[PDB]
C-alpha cells in the first residue's frame, strides 16, 4: 500500500536534540525512534524485516540524523536558526502505476521545504523565501547525496519495504 | 579548567549545564566549541592535502615542513582537549570514523568545489589506516595527517645540479612506484608491535673491484618483528659510531651507515663477499617472502622505503650532535645514492685524513720515504676508482652497475648533457661532493697535487 514516516526533532541546542518518531505501514504502526542525537533507539515494532537487513535500516537511519543534524547545524551556523526549534519531517511512498513519492519538512508545524524527484530537486513550499529556505534548498540541489541517493531511498527502498510487507 | 592553544586562544571548563568555554570574548558552550575545533580539522586537512598533492623547486619544502608544523600544532590542542576528562567518554564526542564524516558532512563539503569527493576520499583513506591497523575518527585522522607530513618532508628533505639534487629525483621515483602499488599502509610497521680504526689504513680491495671502507665493515607480525629489528640495529650502530668511533666525522659517519643500513634492507650492497653478510641477506630473503605471502628487492625497496624514517629516528638517540644539516625531518637521501658514489665521495674523505695524518709527521728527506709512500699506496686505490668511474660516466653519456649510469646519465643531462659541466672526471666529481680535511696537496687531478711525493711546500 504505502509507508508515511514521521520524525519529530527537538532542537533545545543547534548541539542538543531530542529526536521522537515513528512509521505506519499502510494505516498502521510499525516502526517508532526515540531519543537523544548521542543517544537515539530505532525500533521495529512488528518484526518482520530480516534482523541483518534491519541492523543495515538502522544504520542507514542513523547516517540520516546525524547528517542531518549537520545539516541543521551547518543551517544554523551560516543563517542564524532560533531555539527551541522543532522540525518535522514527513516522508513516504505510495502505490497500479509508478510509485508516488514525497518529502515535506515543516518548521515549528510551518511547511518549510519539499522533494520533487522529476528534476531530483527540492523546492521551497513555504510562500516566504528567506535566507535560511534559500541556503537549506541549496545544499538539497548541490549534492548528489541529496539529490539522487534521496530518491533511490524514496522510489526504491521505501517501496520495496511497501511491496513486500 | 583547561586551556586548548595572530590566533585564538580557549580557557575551557567541563562538567561530570555551565560547562562552557571561553575565548571580543567569546564564550561558547563546551560542544559548542568541540564541533568548531572539529569542523575546522577536517576542513584544513583536505585544504592541506589538496594543496600539497602536486609534491607529496623548493618552494614546496617551506610549504610542506609548514604543513608538518600544522600537525603537531593540532595534536597538542587534542590532547588539551582530552585533559578535560580524563577518563579513557561518551559518543557526543567519540565519534566512529562513519559517524564522525556523516556528522561533519555538510559542514565540511560546504567549503569545497567537488566537496563530495574529497570528503570521500578522506573517508577511504582513514578507513583504509584502521582497517590495516571502532577507535574514534580524530585519533585516525591524526594518525593519517601525521603519515603524509612524514612523506611530504622526505620529498623535498631540505649551474651543477648536485649528485643529493639527483638523489631526490631517485627519491622522489621510489614514492611514487610505492604509490602506485599502494602498499606502504600494509608495510609501514610499528615497534611497539614487535620483540679499520686507523685513518691512515687503506681500504680492503675486493674483486670476488670495489675498495670497502673500514666504516662498513664495523656495522652492527614479521614486519613489526623486522622493523624492530632494523630499529635496534641503527640504534646500536649510532650508538657504536658516537660512543667507540669531529662533527662532520661523526655526522658523515652515522648518515652514511644508515645509507649502508637501507642497502643491506635492500639487498643493493655491494659488500657481498662475507658470509656474515650472506647470513643476514638470506634471513632478510625469508623473512620478506613470509611478509609476502600481504630476492624479494623491488618489495624490499618499498618495505625500506615504507619504513626510512622509523630508521633515521632510531639513529638520532642520545646525543646533543646535530646532523640536521640540509635535510627536513632531518632525513638524508644518501639511501638514494648508488653505493658506489658514496664510497667514492667517502673515499677520498679518508684519503685526505691520510694525507694530513702523514703530513703532520714531517714537522720537527728521509721521512719523505714514507710520506709520498704511505701516499702511493692511497694513490693507487684512486687509480682504480678514477677508471671505474670513467667507464661509467662514458657509458653514462652514450645513454644520455646500472645505478650508477642511470644515476650519471641523470645528472649529467641536468648538468650540460652537450658538454659535461663538473662530473665528466672522477677528480672533478670529489671536488663537487667531498670535503677534503688535505693539506697543501688538495687537487685530485693531474704542484698542489693530491698524491705528490713531496708537497710544494715542503
Ligand atoms: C527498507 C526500510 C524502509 C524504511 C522503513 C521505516 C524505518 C523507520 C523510520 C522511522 C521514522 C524516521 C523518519 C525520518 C527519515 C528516515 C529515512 C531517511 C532517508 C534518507 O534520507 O536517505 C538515507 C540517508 O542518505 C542520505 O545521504 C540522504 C540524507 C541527506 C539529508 C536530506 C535533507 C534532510 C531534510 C532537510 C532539513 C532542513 C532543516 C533546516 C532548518 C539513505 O540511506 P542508505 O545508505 O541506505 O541509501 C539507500 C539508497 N540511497
Ligand atoms: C539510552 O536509553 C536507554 C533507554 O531507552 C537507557 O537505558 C540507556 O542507559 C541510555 N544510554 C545512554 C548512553 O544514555
Amino acid at each position: 500500500q504505502r509507508l508515511h514516516m514521521l520524525q519529530i526533532s527537538y532542537f533545545r541546542d543547534p548541539y542538543h536534540v531530542w529526536y521522537q518518531g515513528n512509521a505506519s505501514l499502510g494505516g498502521h504502526l510499525t516502526h517508532v525512534l526515540e531519543g537523544p542525537d548521542t543517544n537515539t533507539t530505532i525500533i521495529q515494532l512488528q518484526p518482520l524485516q530480516e534482523p541483518e537487513s534491519w541492523a543495515r535500516t538502522q544504520s542507514g537511519l542513523q547516517s540520516y540524523l546525524l547528517q542531518f543534524h549537520g545539516l541543521v547545524r551547518l543551517v544554523h551556523q551560516e543563517r542564524t536558526l532560533a531555539f527551541p526549534l522543532t522540525i518535522r519531517c514527513f516522508l513516504g511512498c505510495e502505490l497500479g502505476s509508478r510509485a508516488h513519492v514525497f518529502f515535506e519538512v515543516a518548521v515549528n508545524g510551518s511547511s518549510f521545504v519539499s522533494f520533487r524527484p522529476e528534476r531530483a530537486l527540492w523546492q521551497a513550499d513555504t510562500q516566504v523565501t528567506s535566507g535560511v529556505v534559500t541556503f537549506t534548498l541549496q545544499q538539497l540541489n548541490a549534492y548528489n547525496r541529496t539529490r539522487y541517493e534521496l530518491r533511490e531511498f524514496l522510489e526504491d527502498t521505501c517501496v520495496q519495504y511497501v511491496q513486500k510487507h | 579548567n583547561t586551556e586548548i592553544n595572530n590566533y585564538e586562544q580557549w580557557k575551557c571548563y567541563y562538567d561530570n549545564n555551565n560547562n562552557k568555554c571561553k575565548m571580543k570574548n567569546k564564550v561558547t558552550s563546551f560542544d559548542e566549541f568541540f564541533d568548531f575545533w572539529v569542523r575546522k580539522l577536517l576542513i584544513d586537512t583536505i585544504k592541506w592535502e589538496t594543496e600539497l598533492t602536486y609534491c607529496i623547486c623548493n618552494k614546496c619544502n617551506k610549504n610542506c615542513v609548514c604543513f608538518d608544523k600544522w600537525v603537531k600544532q593540532k595534536e597538542d590542542e587534542w590532547t588539551n582537549i582530552m585533559k578535560l576528562f580524563t577518563n579513557k567518554i561518551p559518543k557526543k564526542y567519540y565519534l566512529n570514523i562513519n559517524d564522525l564524516f556523516d556528522s561533519f558532512f555538510f559542514q565540511v563539503i560546504y567549503k569545497f568545489n567537488e566537496g563530495e569527493a574529497k570528503w570521500n576520499e578522506l573517508k577511504e583513506n582513514l578507513k583504509k589506516q584502521i582497517a590495516s591497523s571502532s577507535e574514534a575518527a580524530i585519533k585516525v585522522l591524526f594518525n593519517h595527517i601525521k603519515e603524509i607530513a612524514t612523506i611530504c618532508k622526505d620529498n623535498n628533505t631540505n649551474k651543477v645540479i648536485s649528485v643529493k639534487q639527483i638523489a631526490q629525483y631517485y627519491k622522489r621515483i621510489a614514492h611514487k612506484q610505492l604509490n602506485e602499488r599502494g602498499s606502504r599502509s600494509a608495510l609501514k610497521g610499528d615497534a611497539s608491535k614487535g620483540t679499520r680504526t686507523k685513518i691512515g689504513t687503506p681500504w680492503t680491495k675486493i674483486v670476488e673491484e670495489v675498495f670497502l671502507p673500514p666504516r662498513r665493515q664495523h656495522m652492527c607480525l614479521a614486519i613489526h618483528s623486522l622493523l624492530g629489528d632494523v630499529l635496534l640495529a641503527a640504534k646500536e650502530q649510532a650508538n657504536f659510531i658516537k660512543n667507540k668511533y669531529d662533527k662532520g666525522t661523526i655526522c658523515r659517519a652515522i648518515r652514511y651507515s644508515y645509507a649502508d643500513l637501507g642497502d643491506i634492507i635492500k639487498g643493493t650492497d655491494l659488500w657481498e663477499a662475507n658470509p656474515g653478510e650472506k647470513n643476514t641477506q638470506r634471513r632478510l630473503k625469508t623473512v620478506f617472502g613470509i611478509i609476502k605471502k600481504m630476492p624479494y628487492k623491488l618489495l624490499r625497496e618499498d618495505w625500506w622505503e615504507a619504513n626510512r624514517d622509523q630508521v633515521w629516528q632510531a639513529m638520532k638517540c642520545a646525543m646533543k650532535n646535530g646532523i640536521t644539516c640540509g635535510s627536513s625531518d632531518h632525513t638524508p637521501l644518501d639511501d638514494y645514492i648508488p653505493q658506489k658514489l658514496r664510497w667514492l665521495t667517502e673515499w677520498a674523505e679518508w684519503y685526505c685524513k691520510a694525507q694530513s695524518k702523514e703530513y703532520e709527521k714531517l714537522k720537527e728527506k728521509a721521512a719523505c720515504k714514507k710520506y709520498g709512500k704511505n701516499i702511493k699506496t692511497w694513490e693507487d686505490q684512486w687509480k682504480v676508482i678514477s677508471s671505474k668511474y670513467k667507464e661509467l660516466y662514458k657509458q653514462a653519456e652514450i645513454y644520455a652497475d646500472k645505478p650508477v649510469v642511470d644515476f650519471l646519465y641523470n645528472l649529467y643531462l641536468q648538468n650540460g648533457g652537450t658538454p659535461s659541466t663538473v662530473y665528466s672526471t672522477p677528480e672533478g666529481y670529489i671536488h663537487q661532493e667531498a670535503a677534503m680535511d688535505c693539506k697543501q696537496q688538495h687537487v685530485f687531478c693531474d704542484k698542489q697535487y693530491a698524491f705528490r711525493h713531496q708537497p710544494h711546500d715542503y
